[PDB]
């Protein structure tokens, strides 16, 4: 006669990266109309943030060579841009990392902030190879959606001057792999209802739940002008 | 005639756009025709995209 | 005449001799893009006759 | 974190049941999920007597 809605049952974590979360009253097709559908927005537009702006000590430009480190600076900006961590009330924060010493300088090493979460601090940045040679580092990370490359973010000039302020390319989304599988679900009585599998990986930036739900939010904000046609201009 | 020069170097970094030109061994040439975002790429079953 | 080198170049703002330093010559590791000066240069001619 | 809704949107009727509707702008790869998902539903499970 008329319709049933959906909702969402065990939310499965197995490791912080990936998890399985499922999705129990289907109709008939619709865990393929959803589970492709939301594939599409969950790889897509997930907010997620990404180091952006990283000014260091003695360097002019990625291209030089830190006296006492044996990664080019070029390479330490690439380590970063895979470094994952999480803010809450702040939409820009600035970490600063100091450390000295010969050994590997990891994600732990770094200035705990209120808002600061390092999701793995054995995460490398660099290694550090004399006695007393000292690496201090202002890394400014923002939120953001989609990509943005470095390129795209030299426009707004209006002085950037700050020689010493290299920018890295903005990667931001945590979403890592999506998969979805509808396996047939039978509720003890309908004649047939389907269940939604997915299975999805993550940086360990976010947490399931709250991700499949502002990614259903926007689906129904984009629907909303698709509901009446006002054929607005 | 020159009294002085001066030599500047620039390093510029280039990704990948439509029109580069990639081939593999194999003799087969090609280039680069549209670069496609992660959802419309084909996908296994594991749901790892190509 | 001879050319010079100097920072001194006629028509032009303080935008473009921000990336240049006394003495003409884009400082190390600024980022340039199109039409930026490198190395200011200036050739002499007299009496335009406009 | 915040998104993009579109505008415009011209809906040339060529009779009163067939029609070509045009909807810009739209942002990256929304065209297909939305397209798609919604020729599902049309063709699959709407109801009809």
């Amino acid at each position: 006669t008329e319709f049933l809605k959906p909702r969402l049952v065990d939310i499965e974590q197995v490791s912080s990266t990936h998890a399985k979360v499922t999705l129990e009253p289907l109709e008939r097709g619709f865990g393929h109309t959803l589970g492709n559908a939301l594939r599409r927005i969950l790889l897509s537009s997930m907010p997620g943030c990404a180091v952006t702006e990283v000014e260091i000590d003695g360097v002019l430009h990625e291209y030089s060579t830190k006296e006492g480190v044996q990664e080019d600076i070029l390479e330490i900006l690439l380590n970063l841009k895979g470094l994952a961590v999480r803010v809450q009330g702040k939409d820009e924060v600035i970490l600063t990392l100091n450390k000295s010493g010969i050994g590997p300088v990891t994600a732990a090493d770094i200035t705990h902030d209120g808002d600061v979460e390092i999701v793995k601090p054995q995460h490398v940045i660099c290694h550090l190879t004399d006695e007393n040679a000292s690496i201090s580092m202002r890394i400014k990370v923002q939120r953001g959606r989609g990509y943005v490359p470095a390129s795209t973010r030299i426009h707004s000039e209006e002085d950037e001057r700050p020689i010493g302020r290299l920018l890295v390319d903005a990667c931001y989304s945590p979403v890592e792999r999506i998969a979805y599988n509808v396996e047939a679900a039978r509720v003890e009585q309908r004649t047939d209802l389907d269940k939604l599998v997915i299975e999805m990986e993550t940086n360990g930036t976010i947490d399931p739940e709250e991700a499949i739900r502002r990614a259903a939010t926007i689906l129904a904000e984009q629907l909303e002008a698709f509901v009446d046609l006002r054929d607005v201009r | 005639g020159v009294l002085k020069i001066v030599k500047v170097y620039l390093a510029v970094k280039r990704r990948i756009q439509p029109g580069d030109k990639m081939a593999g061994r194999h003799g087969n040439k090609g280039v680069i025709s549209k670069i496609n975002p992660i959802e419309d790429m084909p996908y296994d079953e594991n749901g790892t995209p190509v | 005449g001879p050319e010079e080198i100097t920072a001194d170049i006629p028509n032009v703002g303080e935008a473009a001799l921000s990336k240049l330093d006394e003495s003409g010559i884009v400082y190390i590791g600024a980022e340039v893009t199109g039409g930026d000066i490198l190395v200011g240069k200036v050739t002499p001619k007299g009496e335009t006759q406009l």
